């Protein structure tokens, strides 16, 4: 405005949500994909 | 030293010519304003009072220094003088200074020449019909000034502009009072300079007595005369006593009123906003949201700069209390998104169901925590992160296990799986049914009620809303 | 704020906490440590006794602060802790049910401790809910069985006479 | 006069506020006349 | 001269308040 | 296929037919807000030519 | 839902009209 | 030419990315960077890249014997404009002008675009520079001017028909929608397939087909998946060349869970590479999950998760933990039964699902005309 008190101090973001999800788990994932194979 | 030398005179005259016209177009047409509409108010200068004040806060603000048009203090601030007849000799001596400037170099004079400089509209005797002007004539000087920060011996200065203000506020109670008209453009003035009253004091010491002052200010404006200027008294309360406890919290019932009508535009949402976080300490979340939902989207359009983006910090803290949270990153915005990184690990670490997850970024972030003194939410929160965790369990699973749910949520022991839910089921949080003899938790889904109830309850809303909007387009409509 | 410390500047908060705690108030439980939010953390173990307590009360606890309230500096907090106690036991027969299905008899003694205490005759009394052999039950059912009929149709009328109101205001 | 020349000033400012209340029901009533002339239009 | 015009300012209060009665009216009977 | 409607079991053996056919109503709101969509972005721009 | 998708349209056309009517066609007499 | 310029596109995606990538990714780079005289689309990946040692001399006397080109086509047009005609002189310039303009930067083309749309009286030349509009679209992935000329480049192509051109844009709205997350309006408008065949500004027709039946399975419903691949002529030689890509297909319609994890396994390695797939391929990696869970829960409606590790070999908190996910999400609700390892199903979602889409669209509608409203005025 400037004035007062600020002086003083479809899309991509829906879906971006559920990739928040994935970035902290099960990353994305392949090599654990496949490293689960031989395992068991 | 040529090249440099010759830079010099450009600069100087850009100001001598805009600056000069500038307060006498918007202060000299507002005293044609002043005698007569006065309807209002409007005095629409008094708006663009407000862009000129902010068109000087850019560039070029007053002074500096700069060894040139640091005279144009003393020159505004003399020569009333006196009456309108008079004034027009003055007029012209304004402009004998320019030839001056241009002839020998220009004179400055400043610091300790400012107090008689000051004392000069009172040694004049005087303007002597607008107050207001004389205030703007020596604030103009001086608000910008406060930018220099020296600390030293101009800030007692600044005290002895509070002074010299306090005696244009007794001539304002005193004078007028009857369709003033000079306190409603005056009360934008009293807003700021009281604003700049507390930035000189948090540079030394918190006001104390300045708050007896300003009380004595903001009870007496109810009921003889208040326009605008409460609204900025209750906000200049608040700004302090949020950061000073205490009991301020229910101090706002008993002022209220509102107070309507809100003023200025945004300059009431802000309020919203302090009153958000003060609303947020009784823990209830419902008034909160509202609240700091509606400061957002009641402030357009910015720049400038980060205390629109701070605002937007503490917005979403009540929606992550509640356990119903949007992405945030749909407001990230260039300059915001590198000041609140750890703030946006926290809410990741938030809305996952792991609490050992949460407690790291507590350990690890809490240094920033501090300074934004957000750590009564931390305590509080914890609660929310094991709702969200058993909310997602129970929906999730159909029958689930009290012993092996413990090792998944890190809830160690079996004895607290029975509390979760009991808990849970008092605040209605699961309908399942729960059976102990091993013991056993089952669900149940239960369904059809829904959208009977759900749906009426936003359509009143929604639909009172509407027709809001239709009255809010008539009125605007029936102008012409 | 210059003044000599005070030995008993920790605790003499957390007596009037504690009994505020007692008193259940919420709003001036956080509105007390607004004062020094970061120091109330780091330091003073007086005051992080109620906030660990705090912590349980969203957990809840009953057990987790059944063993923290064994051992307390405290001090003084022994005629608070008393009715921290009352105001707990109650909170057990309120919060177990409803709604649990049922209840083993030494399951629900292990809460009440003591050995075979009148509080459970008494609250064999007041719940009032059953007693059964070796047993316990939430009947009869779950309870009073919500459904509700015809009686939730009355405001949905009259929830739609104001809504058609509003529809007529505009008009 | 204390009565007075600052009692006349609450006095008065009942002709302020009157006159401000009734700039707001005057311009509520201008852009109301707004509509009479419109519909005798 | 103050109690004079004191008296002589809720007159087009009156007036004006009888001519919300007015406009409100005849808008009613003119829609007709 | 969606020709048949219904569910089976593998345990029981048991295949049980279960229909609500209709989707009408929906339809009518969906297809709705859709549009509605380039409805909103269609007023931004007068919205943003009175202003500027 | 109805309702409220044409609320919108009718301030649309009120509101974009009217603000350019009053305006745009105060500053070419004044 | 245009491909010249898009696999550099690709090349620069290629290098952006991965830091682990400093040999074959500079070197075709170079490659394409010492021929055509590629002069400011180098220098933001020099930034990025290796500054060397020397560039200078060696590409300014190609960037100065690039503006003896540049002028002596300047120096053509006056006398060329001293002569008179229809388009002639003005056609004669904007096409290497635009060449030139792929030199560097987006100058010469804005410029040139706007110049030669007031000359060509017929969409010929029109949609051309459309296309020169799209292909820089791709290069500095900027969508704002290709939603514009493309849209306005529609009504002047049905007043009207068209063949070549109208079967070309059928595949641009593709590249725009697969660029952003469409699935639906992707594979639909890649109905024409084989009809395009190879072009330059279609790239290659071989990775066309990939990209083509890498949509279908997800917005294309089963009936509807092999009514496109087995009931299509044309589109069906083409899987049969590549191996590959063809076992997904009859894999997913054969329902074995075994190959799915190595099949989606080499899908994914490509999905990396391949750029404008880096946002929207985390959220791919599900789609094929619960596409799979769909037929795979629609069988019977009592199930156990030990005999689902008998399909994916071998899930047993694995998926435990993922359809737990799954079903948080509102993602093909089914009850499963923890610590009895038994699944339930149900889900009769037509009830509450058929209306719950309009709840969640309906509040995102309503609250952006909210802000709307509050905007006027101030």
């Amino acid at each position: 405005m400037s004035e007062k008190k600020q002086p003083v101090d479809e899309d991509n973001w829906d879906d971006d949500n559920v990739e928040d999800d994935f970035s902290n788990q099960l990353r994305a994932e392949l090599e654990k994909h496949g490293y689960k194979m031989e395992t068991s | 030293p040529p090249g440099g030398g010759e830079q010099e005179p450009p600069p100087p005259p850009a100001p001598q010519d805009v600056e000069m016209k500038e307060e006498a177009a918007t202060g000299g047409g507002s005293t044609g304003e002043a005698d007569g509409k006065t309807a209002a108010a409007a005095a629409e200068h008094s708006q663009r009072e407000l862009d000129t004040v902010t068109l000087e806060d850019i560039k070029e603000h007053v002074k500096q220094l700069e060894k040139a048009v640091s005279g144009k203090e003393p020159r505004f601030v003399l020569r009333a003088l006196r009456m309108l007849p008079s004034t027009s000799r003055r007029l012209n001596h304004y402009v004998l200074y320019k030839a001056v400037q241009g002839f020998f170099t220009s004179n400055n004079a400043t610091r300790d020449f400012l107090l008689p400089f000051l004392e000069e509209p009172m040694d004049t005797e005087a303007d002597l019909q607008f107050r207001p002007r004389t205030g703007k004539a020596a604030s103009t000087p001086l608000l910008p000034e406060v930018e220099a920060y020296l600390q030293l011996l101009v800030v007692i200065f600044m005290m002895n502009s509070k002074r010299y203000k306090e005696a244009q506020k007794i001539s304002d109670d005193l004078m007028q009072k009857i369709s003033t008209q000079n306190r409603r453009a005056l009360d934008l003035v009293a807003a700021k300079c009281y604003y700049y009253h507390a930035r000189v004091y948090e540079f030394l010491d918190k006001l104390d007595v300045v708050r007896s002052f300003l009380h004595a200010r903001l009870r007496t404006a109810t009921l003889r005369h208040d326009a605008d200027g409460q609204a900025t008294l209750l906000n200049l309360l608040l700004r302090n006593y949020l950061h000073y406890s205490l009991y301020d919290q229910a101090e706002k019932l008993v002022s209220k009123s509102v107070f309507p009508e809100q003023a200025n535009n945004n300059e009431w949402a802000r309020y919203l906003y302090y009153t958000g976080r003060i609303k947020a300490i009784q823990l209830e979340y419902s008034e909160a949201r509202r609240t700091m939902t509606n400061a957002l989207r009641k402030a357009p359009q910015h720049t400038a700069v980060g205390f629109k983006q701070t605002v937007h910090k503490l917005l979403i803290v009540v929606e992550l209390l509640l356990g119903e949270i949007p992405d945030r990153l749909q407001f990230r915005q260039p300059s915001l998104k590198r000041s609140l990184m750890p703030y946006f690990l926290l809410t990741q670490a938030v809305r996952t169901g792991n609490l050992a997850k949460f407690n790291q970024v507590l350990d690890q972030f809490g240094e920033k925590f501090q300074a934004d003194g957000t750590y009564t939410l931390i305590i509080r929160l914890r609660h929310n992160v094991i709702k969200t965790g058993v909310r997602m369990i129970s929906l999730s699973y159909s029958r689930i296990s009290l012993a092996d749910i413990a090792q998944k949520l890190q809830l160690d022991s079996p004895e607290d799986a029975e509390f979760i839910v009991a808990k849970a089921i008092r605040d209605g949080v699961i309908e399942a049914s729960i059976n102990h003899e091993k013991g056993y938790v089952q669900s149940k889904e239960m369904i059809d009620i829904y959208s009977t109830r759900e749906p009426q309850l936003a359509f009143h809303q929604r639909i009172s809303f509407c027709l809001d909007i239709h009255n809010m387009s008539v009125k605007a409509m029936r102008f012409p | 704020e210059q003044l000599p410390e005070s030995a008993y500047m920790h605790q003499l908060l957390g007596l009037n906490l504690l009994f505020l705690l007692s008193q259940n108030r919420v709003a001036e439980f956080h509105t007390e440590l607004e004062r020094l939010p970061a120091k109330d953390i780091q330091t003073n173990v007086y005051i992080k006794h109620p906030v660990s307590l705090e912590q349980y009360l969203m957990e809840g606890s009953y057990n987790k602060v059944f063993l923290a309230k064994g051992n307390i500096p405290a001090e003084s907090y022994t005629f608070f802790i008393d009715i921290l106690l009352d105001t707990i036991r109650d909170e057990i027969a309120g919060c177990i049910e409803k709604a649990y299905e049922k209840i083993l008899f030494t399951e629900a003694t292990r809460i009440l401790f003591f050995n075979t205490p009148k509080k459970m005759t008494d609250y064999a009394k007041k719940r009032g809910w059953v007693l059964g052999p070796n047993n316990y039950y939430s009947f009869a059912s779950q309870q009073q069985k919500p459904e509700d009929t015809t009686i939730p149709s009355t405001e949905l009328a009259k929830q739609v006479i104001e809504y058609a109101r509003q529809l007529e205001m505009i008009v | 006069l204390e009565e007075g020349k600052a009692g006349s000033g609450l006095r008065q400012y009942y002709l302020s506020k009157i006159e401000e209340l009734q700039l707001i029901v005057n311009d509520k009533s201008q852009n109301l006349r707004r509509l009479q002339a419109q519909r005798n239009e | 001269d103050l109690y004079s015009r004191y008296k002589k300012l809720q007159q087009e209060l009156e007036f004006l308040e009888v001519q919300e009665e007015y406009i409100k009216d005849e808008q009613k009977n003119l829609k007709k | 296929d969606k020709k048949f409607h219904g569910i089976l079991d593998q345990g029981e053996g048991v295949l049980i037919i279960f229909d609500e056919p209709p989707v009408d109503k929906t339809y009518e709101a969906a297809l709705e807000t859709i549009q509605n969509m380039s409805k909103v972005v269609d007023s931004l721009y007068n919205k943003a030519k009175k202003l500027t | 839902y109805l309702a409220s998708l044409i609320r919108s349209v009718v301030a649309l056309h009120n509101l974009i009209n009217n603000k350019i009517a009053n305006r745009d066609a105060e500053k070419k007499e004044g | 030419p245009k491909n010249p310029d898009l696999r550099i596109a690709q090349l620069r995606f290629l290098l952006s990315l991965p830091e682990h990538r400093g040999d074959a990714a500079v070197r075709d780079e170079l490659m394409a960077a010492v021929r055509d005289n590629n002069m400011a689309p180098y220098y933001e990946a020099l930034c990025k890249s290796l500054d060397w040692q020397i560039d200078v001399d060696l590409l300014n006397k190609m960037k100065k014997a690039n503006e003896d080109e540049l002028k002596r086509l300047d120096e053509e047009l006056e006398d060329a404009e001293k002569n008179l005609g229809e388009s002639e002189i003005r056609d004669a310039m904007m096409a290497k002008a635009e060449y030139l303009c792929r030199i560097g930067d987006k100058e010469g083309a804005l410029t040139a675009f706007r110049k030669t749309y007031d000359k060509t009286v017929a969409l010929g030349h029109r949609l051309d520079i459309v296309f020169y509009l799209l292909r820089i679209g791709l290069f500095y992935m900027d969508n704002d001017l290709i939603t514009r000329n493309t849209e306005k480049a529609k009504s002047l192509i049905e007043e009207g028909g068209d063949w070549d051109r109208r079967n070309r844009l059928k595949v641009y709205q593709g590249l725009y929608c697969v660029a952003i997350r469409d699935f639906k309006q992707a594979a639909e408008l890649f109905l024409d397939t084989v009809s395009t065949f190879t072009s330059y500004e279609l790239m290659d027709y071989k990775t066309f087909v990939t990209y083509t039946v890498y949509v279908s399975m997800i917005a294309l419903e089963r009936p509807d998946l092999r009514e496109k691949v087995i009931k299509g002529a044309e589109i069906l030689e083409v899987l049969h060349s590549l191996p590959a890509v063809r076992q997904y297909l009859f894999s997913l319609y054969e329902c074995r869970y075994s190959v799915f994890f190595q099949s989606l396994a080499v899908v994914e390695q490509e999905m990396k590479k391949d750029w404008l797939f880096a946002p929207h391929y985390r959220y791919y990696v599900r789609e094929m999950r619960i596409h799979a869970y769909s037929q795979l829960l629609e069988s019977y409606r009592s199930l156990t998760l030990g005999y689902m590790a008998e399909a994916f070999g071998v899930g047993v908190e694995f998926i435990d933990q993922e359809l737990s996910r799954f079903i948080a999400a509102g993602r093909l609700h089914c009850k499963i039964d923890k610590v009895n390892e038994i699944v339930e199903t149900n889900r009769p979602d037509s009830k509450n699902w058929q209306y719950q889409e309009t709840i969640k669209k309906g509040d995102l509608l309503l609250n952006r005309v909210q802000k709307l409203s509050r905007v006027i005025n101030m």
